């Protein structure tokens, strides 16, 4: 574990914490969100970040910022803004921000 | 304008019927007023879920699918007012489109 | 309530207008009772207004303000938030209850 | 050569047929599909025969158009009950028909 | 969206609060997620208010005046018609729908 | 809450049941929980007729007499927030009243 | 007749045309209003304003105004301010005293 | 009487009067529903509950809650969701917990 993989796991710890159901566990499937590979063309979520985490496939915080980032605009584009996805993901985009806002 | 009109393909047990609150789990086909097909629970081999109450789809599907009992087989006819008006969904549904779903109500949780 | 806002037609439950951005609405105002007072839709061109900019009674700026590009809705409106006791002199009698037929076309 | 009232006729009459896609009121009810309907409804209407009507130049009015259109809706609402879609489509097209030719 | 009234038990239906009114209620409050934050009850002492006179937030100006005297009602109010993006430091967070379940139990 | 329960004293149809907009014809006499009568349609010989969906009567009579067929009679018991809640009816009905009715549907109109 | 019993007479035609449907024409009964009785204490209805007419017991203007009053008076007490009757009876109330001021 | 038994004695009051008719009064005979006695196996009823109260054999406010909650569970298996019975359990086991909490 480089120093990096240390850092982005204890990222990846804290946000998840935030998400205590795991609306962002794992990839949105159609049969859950009709239409959601018509709307979101780069799906993103906790478990594909985790993996990429252990393969070392992030180079900087930043793009494991900017997976964050996608993760959270694909929910505030697929839901509709009175939905408890839409303001979770706007919560937590903000906190997340927030934590790694030094980078 | 016309709403959405319920018309049977194959009848349910016509007296279990969804109450505010309710799962619904359905089979649906979705198609504009000429045929072409935008989408389908069937085709993915997974239903689809949505309460009742809960302001998750369009209004032709809360009043549409309330009409039915469990077991039944239906042709739901959406007018734009009961469905998405004249933004439609881009690059799904165009502007002021009625739509035609078939619909199968399986089971309430 | 000063408005009531019930829906005809969706909009896209999204783009809701702020604060200086211009609305641009085709109407129908008819009173209480049904009789027409006015209409965009008879002069083939829509009506524009700037939110927050005191351009337009009480029930239209909380109304529209509620409505999301697309929609057509609705405003049924008390006079405490229309024209109050004095109405409109020749268009409007006092104490009127107001009733807009309102789409939101489009923000500019 | 077309007179106007067969014009404007026909031209509402594809409007008020769009709204019947399912083509219910397309052509005359039988006795062999619903029994006892010629003993029920006296007078039946469809839109074929309002069709029909219009080729020959038989209608003499506007009037007379809405009255067989009407007519057409009501005999589906006596005749189907109301839980049916038949019963349902005749009031919903009833009503929307009246506000277009207006 | 900014209120909505939710019946818990009905009112008289007909004495509803005018301006200059002073409102007597009970009421609990809490978050989206059902955590309480205040209620009068626990302190045995209705809460007064006095409509018109910008002494509330606005879901409250807006929903307590759609009720009827005796009615007891849930509030759920957006954030536009509450806190908003500041909150209430140290009670309220950002951008948080409130639920009131509130009582009338009196106009003065 | 406890709302409204109905409990079938003896039967109707039990397949003829009132939707929105149909007129209710009822025979009907109203108690207060410890039995005192506070009205009656048959001290009246007059039914009384109400139309679904409304807002003509209370909210347990809207969701009680929903549940009864045709040639029911029921005894329907009414919590205050489904009656008169708080307020009552003055000099009729008094405050938090739990209100007790035995109902007859008649006939729809 | 005496010019007082033509005079309201024109007014009762007068008012009975602002009531089409003949909500205000007959007394009300506890059948169509369960509890009526209970409520209003002293009906009243254009059918039995007329029969006053008719029978001149009315002494001035002012007593036929008071019954008008009455009746109004009474469905908005009796009826819910939504209701087709309430919103009626306050829309003639106004009327007929702005034709006979 | 000790603590707890005024405690459940105070609770089952409530609980009572939450059930005017008498449907949990008393327990369910075979006679009166054939077969119950092979469905329900542990039956349960406030009749019972009382005596258990007067005999002191609760040791806890929690094992009160338990006869209750069996009490409406054995309803809401015995009979079929349309009746009575099914939805008066439904609702009195929702509403005496939310009495007792
Ligand atoms: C935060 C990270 N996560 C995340 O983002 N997401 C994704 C979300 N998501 C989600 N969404 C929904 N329900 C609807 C909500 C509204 N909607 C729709 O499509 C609506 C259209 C939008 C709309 C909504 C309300 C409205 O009012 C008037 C008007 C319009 N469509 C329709 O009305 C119709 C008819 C029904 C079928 C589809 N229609 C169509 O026209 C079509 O064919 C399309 C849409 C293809 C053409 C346009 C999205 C989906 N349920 C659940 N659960 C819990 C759960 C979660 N995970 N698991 C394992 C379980 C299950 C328990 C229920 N979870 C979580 C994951
Ligand atoms: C909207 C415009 N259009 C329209 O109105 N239309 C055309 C479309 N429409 C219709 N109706 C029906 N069938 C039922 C509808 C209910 N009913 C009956 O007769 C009932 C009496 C009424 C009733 C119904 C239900 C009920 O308890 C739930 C109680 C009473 N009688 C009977 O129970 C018995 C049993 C045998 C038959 C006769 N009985 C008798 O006593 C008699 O002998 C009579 C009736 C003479 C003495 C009284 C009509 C028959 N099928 C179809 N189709 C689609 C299709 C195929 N081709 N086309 C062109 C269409 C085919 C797929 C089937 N379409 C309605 C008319
Ligand atoms: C304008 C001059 N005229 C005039 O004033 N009036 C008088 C009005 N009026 C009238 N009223 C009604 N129906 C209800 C309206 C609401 N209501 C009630 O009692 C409600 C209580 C009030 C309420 C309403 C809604 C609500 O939640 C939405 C909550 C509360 N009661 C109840 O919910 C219960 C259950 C049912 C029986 C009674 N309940 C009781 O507790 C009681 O026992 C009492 C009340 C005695 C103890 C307190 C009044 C009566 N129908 C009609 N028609 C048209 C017609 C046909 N022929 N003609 C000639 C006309 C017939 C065709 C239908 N006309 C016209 C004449
Ligand atoms: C809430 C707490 N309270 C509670 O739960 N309780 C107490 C109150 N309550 C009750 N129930 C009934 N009647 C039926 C209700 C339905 N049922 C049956 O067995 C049915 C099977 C279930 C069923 C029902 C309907 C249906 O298609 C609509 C399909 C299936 N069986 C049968 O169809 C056959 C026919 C003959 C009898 C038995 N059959 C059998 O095969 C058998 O032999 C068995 C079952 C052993 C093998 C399969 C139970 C009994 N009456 C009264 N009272 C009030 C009273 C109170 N005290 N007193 C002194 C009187 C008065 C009227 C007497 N009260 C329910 C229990």
């Amino acid at each position: 574990s480089t120093p990096i993989q240390q850092l982005l796991e204890h990222f990846l710890r804290q946000l998840q914490r935030k998400d205590p159901h795991g609306f962002f566990a794992f990839p949105v499937t159609d049969a859950i969100a009709p239409g959601y590979s018509m709307i979101i063309k780069h799906p993103m979520d906790f478990g594909t970040m985790k993996d990429k985490i252990v393969a070392n496939e992030y180079k900087s915080v930043t793009e494991f910022k900017a997976d964050f980032k996608l993760m959270c605009d694909n929910a505030m584009t697929y839901n509709r803004p009175d939905t408890v996805y839409y303001k979770l993901a706007k919560k937590i985009l903000h906190a997340g921000f927030k934590m790694m806002s030094k980078q | 304008s016309m709403g959405v009109q319920v018309e049977t393909i194959s009848p349910g047990d016509g007296r279990t019927f969804p109450k505010r609150g309710q799962t619904c789990v359905v089979h649906y086909t979705g198609m504009l007023e000429d045929g072409k097909k935008f989408d389908s629970s069937r085709d993915r081999n997974k239903p689809f879920k949505f309460m009742l109450g809960k302001q998750e789809v369009i209004r032709g599907w809360e009043e549409g699918v309330a009409q039915m009992s469990v077991g039944q087989r239906a042709k739901l006819t959406i007018s734009p007012d009961y469905a998405y008006g004249a933004t439609g969904h881009p690059g799904i549904i165009p502007p002021h489109a009625t739509l035609v779903f078939d619909v199968e109500l399986l089971k309430l949780e």
